[PDB]
C-alpha cells in the first residue's frame, strides 16, 4: 500500500483453489481461504500460494471490508502496487524458444 | 507492535494490549459429567472467526444490538449444526474494534446481557420474532417513544428491559473510549440452567452497543467511523446421534 | 533347456527395428507445391506394431529413428545434402520450404551427404507425463465435453525434410524410408490382446467379429 | 459364522470366508513423496460404505458396468469433494454379493478393469458423455449388434473394447459361482501415470459384470436373483488450498 | 573496440573450369565453457540496427477487458 501514511482501511484478500470460480460477493470470498490485511498496521502482506504448473487455475482477489479513511485529503487517490517472484524449490524441463520476438528485419 | 492471532481458516491481526475481560471469570469448557453412558454426545472444526457486516458510527446514532446464538444462523457450518443437532452449547470469543483518527471523540459502551428479554412496544401486546431479531443483520435502539404493531420498546435510556441504562455495567462489559482504546475483547462462557439446548428455540445472550459520548470530529475529517465485530464459537458440542447397539 | 529362458524378456519382446513410414519430397523452389515433407511420430500407424504395445497400458522408453534415404533424378550436379529437423512438441513449424523455422536454434537437425552410413539419433523420454498411455477414458475439457481418448497423452514431436542445396537444372527426388525402435522399454499394466482390425488411427473403434474359428463338432 | 465389518456411520454384514483378491498385490496408500512444500496436501471422514441401487439378474441378462469414481458423484460428501478440489486420488474396497437359493446356477464373472477405453456404434463417430455413463445407475452391454447415434459398441462377446471376453480374467477378478460363493472383495489401489488428476474429467477403472452360464431354476423359485454393490472410498487425499504465507 | 572477433572467407581451390559450380555455405555456430557476469532484464522492443540499442516504444503489455474478475 502506498497511500498517505494517515490513511486506514481494511482489505479482505482471498484466495480460491484451482478448479473452483471466484468468489462473486465479499461474503463468499470470506468463506474461501483469506487474510483479513488492515493497512494502518501493516504495510505489505505476502502470501504464499502452493499449487501453479501449467482453464483451471485460482484466483487471486482483493475486497474492500470497509472504505478508506482519509485523513482530510480532498482528492481520494490512493494506490497499491503488486510484486512477483518465484519462491523456494521451481523447476523446468525442455527448452524451447520464447514467442515475444519474430525474426530478423535487418 | 501487534500479533495476529489466527484460528484456522482465518486470520485476524489485533493490537498487542488491549486486555481480555473474562465474563465470571470462567473460560470456556467442554463438560466432563458422567452419566452420558445412556446419551453420549461429541465434540470440532467450527473454531474459526466469523465477521459480520460493519456498521456506521455517526453523531446521533442511538445503538445497535445483535442477538446469539442466531445471529450466526446462516454462517457457515456452524449454521448446520443447529439443524442437525437438537441440543448445542458454546462459549464465544467476540473482538469488538474500530477505526478512529486523532481527531475524533466519544466512546462507547459495548456490554453483554446474559438473558436479556425485550418489551413489547404497547403495553398489552407480546412481541414476535421478526421484530426482534434480524438475523446477522444489526438491530436498532431508537430515541424517541413510538408504536409498532408488535416492535421492542427500545428508547436507549430503558435499554428496553425497563432498567437504568446506567447500570448494565453489572454484566460483562469494556469501555472503548477514542483518545485511548479502539478495541475490546469479552470472552462469555455458557450461562443457563439446563446444560444443553434447541439453538433456535432459545437465545443466550444479546451482544448491545450504547454510545453515551456521541462522535464528533475537529475540521476536515470523516463523518462517520465504522464498526466491525467479529465473533468466534469456543469448545462447542452438540448431541450424539449414534446407536449405541450392534446387529 | 537348463535355466531360465530370457528370450521372452519385456526388452527382447519389443525393441525390433521396423519401417513406419516412407515419403517423398525433391529439389525445387518454396513455389513448388512438393518440395519438403514432414512425418508426425505415431506409433499407431503400422498395425503390426501398433498390436504389441497395446499389449500393456503404460510405457516409458528412449527411443532410435534411424533415415536410409535414397535418391533418383528423372529424363533429361554436386553431392546433395540433406536436412532432417526434430522438432520438439510445441515448437515452432515451417509452411514452406524458406521460414525462420528452419533457422530456429532449439530444434534439433541433421546435416548429412550422400554416402556415408545412414543418420539417426536418439530422442529422449519426452513428456511431462511418467508414462505414455495407451488407452485414456477422458476429455480434453475439464467438463466432459471435449475429444475423447488420445487427448494431449500420447503427444511426441515430428521430423521435417528437405533438401539443403540450391535448384539447379533437372529434378531429384528422394525418397527417405524411416526406420524406428524403443529401448529401455518398462511396461505396466497388462492388457488382453486385440481381436478386432483397427479401423480408426486414433480410435478403439472395431466391428465385431467372431471368437474363435468353426469346428466340425465338439466331440472326438 | 460371519462378522461384521464397520467403518462408521456404516456397518455391513459379510460371510466370514470369501477371501479378498488384492490388485497387484499392493493395498491403497498415503503418498509420501517429498518436495510437496510448494504443494502441500492434506489427507479423512470419507471413508464409508455407499450401497448403490441393486440390479435384477435374470435369465438372458447381458451384463451391466459402471464407471468409477464418475459412479460415487452424487453420494454424500465424496460428492463435495470432486467440486471443491481440482486433484484427488483414492484407492477403493468393492464387495460384490448377491442373494440366491440352493436351486439356482449360474455363475458370473466380477472384474475391474483399470483405462478401459470403449467403442463407439457406428465406426467413425466418437461417444458422448450422456452414452458412456449414467451417473449411479448401472450401465448395461447388449447382446445383438444394433446402431445408436452415439452409444457404446456394446457386444458382450468383445466387452466393448474389441478383445475376447474370455481373456478379461488377466485384470483383478473373482468368479461367483452359485453352489459354493454369493459373494466377492476386490480391493482396488489408485493406478494412474499421474499421482493425482481431476475426477470428474478422468475415469480410472470400470466395474463390469459379466454372466456366462446363465442364471435358472428349478421348479418353482424366484425368477430373478437380486444383486447389489458397495463401494467403500480408502486412503483419499485431495490437494491442498490454504495459502503459505502470512502476514 | 569491443566485440571485435574475427572473420572468414571461402573460396574454391580448383581451376575454372568449363560450367559453373556454384556453392551455398550454411554457417552453424554455438559457444562453450560459458560464463555470466551481473545479469539484465530481457529486451522488449523489436531490434533495430545492428550495432546500436535503438528502438521504438512500444506498450508495457496486452490489453484487458477490466480490471475486476
Amino acid at each position: 500500500f502506498c497511500g498517505s501514511a494517515m490513511t486506514t482501511g481494511k482489505f479482505l484478500l482471498s484466495y480460491a483453489p484451482p478448479g473452483a470460480g471466484a468468489p462473486k460477493t465479499r461474503k463468499d470470498a470470506m468463506l474461501g481461504t483469506h487474510v483479513v490485511w488492515d493497512v494502518g498496521l501493516q504495510s505489505s502482506c505476502v502470501l504464499c500460494i502452493p499449487w501453479i504448473s501449467q482453464t483451471n487455475a485460482g484466483f487471486v482477489t482483493c475486497w474492500y471490508q470497509t472504505s478508506v479513511v482519509s485523513p482530510a485529503s480532498n482528492q481520494p487517490k490512493c494506490y497499491m502496487m503488486c510484486m512477483v517472484s518465484a519462491c523456494n524449490d521451481f523447476s523446468v524441463r525442455m527448452l524451447r524458444d520464447t514467442k515475444f520476438i519474430e525474426q530478423t528485419s535487418f | 507492535r501487534v500479533r495476529s492471532i489466527t484460528l484456522g481458516n482465518s486470520t485476524i491481526t489485533t493490537q498487542e494490549c488491549a486486555n481480555v475481560v473474562v465474563g465470571y471469570g470462567e473460560w470456556p469448557e467442554y463438560l466432563s459429567d458422567n452419566e452420558a453412558t445412556a446419551e453420549d454426545q461429541p465434540t470440532v472444526a467450527t473454531c474459526r472467526f466469523y465477521t459480520l457486516d460493519s456498521v456506521q458510527w455517526e453523531n446521533g446514532s442511538p445503538g445497535w444490538w445483535w442477538k446469539f446464538p442466531d445471529a450466526l444462523r446462516d454462517m457457515g457450518l456452524f449454521g448446520q449444526n443447529m439443524y442437525y443437532h437438537y441440543l448445542g452449547r458454546a462459549g464465544y470469543t467476540i473482538h469488538v474494534q474500530c477505526n478512529a483518527s486523532k481527531f475524533h471523540q466519544g466512546c462507547i459502551l459495548v456490554v453483554c446481557v446474559p438473558e436479556a428479554e425485550m418489551g413489547s412496544a404497547q403495553t398489552s401486546g407480546v412481541v414476535n420474532y421478526e421484530h426482534i431479531s434480524k438475523g446477522e443483520i444489526a438491530s436498532r435502539f431508537t430515541t424517541t417513544t413510538t408504536a409498532e404493531d408488535h416492535g421492542v420498546q427500545a428508547a436507549v435510556w430503558n435499554a428496553g428491559m425497563g432498567v437504568g441504562v446506567g447500570n448494565l455495567t453489572i454484566f460483562p462489559h469494556q469501555w472503548i473510549n477514542l483518545r485511548t482504546n479502539n478495541s475490546a475483547t469479552i470472552v462469555m462462557p455458557y450461562v443457563n440452567s439446563v446444560p444443553m439446548d434447541n439453538m433456535y428455540r432459545h437465545h443466550n445472550f444479546t451482544l448491545m452497543i450504547i454510545p453515551f459520548v456521541p462522535l464528533d470530529f475537529s475540521a476536515g475529517a470523516s463523518t462517520y467511523v465504522p464498526i466491525t465485530v467479529t465473533v468466534a464459537p469456543m469448545c462447542a458440542e452438540y448431541n450424539g446421534l449414534r446407536l449405541a447397539g450392534h446387529q | 533347456n537348463n535355466h531360465v529362458r530370457s528370450e521372452s524378456t519385456i526388452e527382447n519382446f519389443l525393441a525390433r527395428s521396423a519401417c513406419v513410414f516412407y515419403l517423398e519430397y525433391k529439389t525445387g523452389t518454396k513455389e513448388d507445391s512438393n518440395s519438403f515433407n514432414n512425418w508426425v511420430i505415431t506409433t499407431r500407424r503400422v498395425a503390426q506394431l501398433r498390436r504389441k504395445l497395446e499389449m500393456f497400458t503404460y510405457l516409458r522408453f528412449d527411443m532410435e529413428i534411424t533415415v536410409v534415404i535414397t535418391s533418383s533424378q528423372d529424363q533429361s550436379a554436386p553431392v546433395l545434402t540433406h536436412q532432417i529437423m526434430y522438432v520438439p512438441p510445441g515448437g515452432p513449424i515451417p509452411v514452406s520450404v524458406d521460414d525462420y523455422s528452419w533457422q530456429t536454434s532449439t530444434n534439433p537437425s541433421i546435416f548429412w551427404t550422400e554416402g556415408n552410413a545412414p543418420a539417426r539419433m536418439s530422442i529422449p523420454f519426452i513428456s511431462i507425463g511418467n508414462a505414455y498411455s495407451n488407452f485414456y477414458d477422458g476429455w480434453s475439457h475439464f467438463s466432459q465435453a471435449g475429444v475423447y481418448g488420445f487427448t494431449t497423452l500420447n503427444n511426441m514431436g515430428q521430423l521435417f525434410f528437405r533438401h539443403v542445396n540450391k535448384p539447379n537444372p533437372a529434378a531429384i527426388t528422394s525418397v527417405a524410408r524411416i526406420y524406428f525402435k524403443p529401448k529401455h522399454v518398462r511396461a505396466w499394466v497388462p492388457r488382453p490382446p486385440r481381436l478386432c482390425p483397427y479401423i480408426n488411427s486414433t480410435n478403439v473403434n472395431f466391428e465385431p467379429k467372431p471368437v474363435t474359428e468353426v469346428r466340425t463338432n465338439i466331440i472326438t
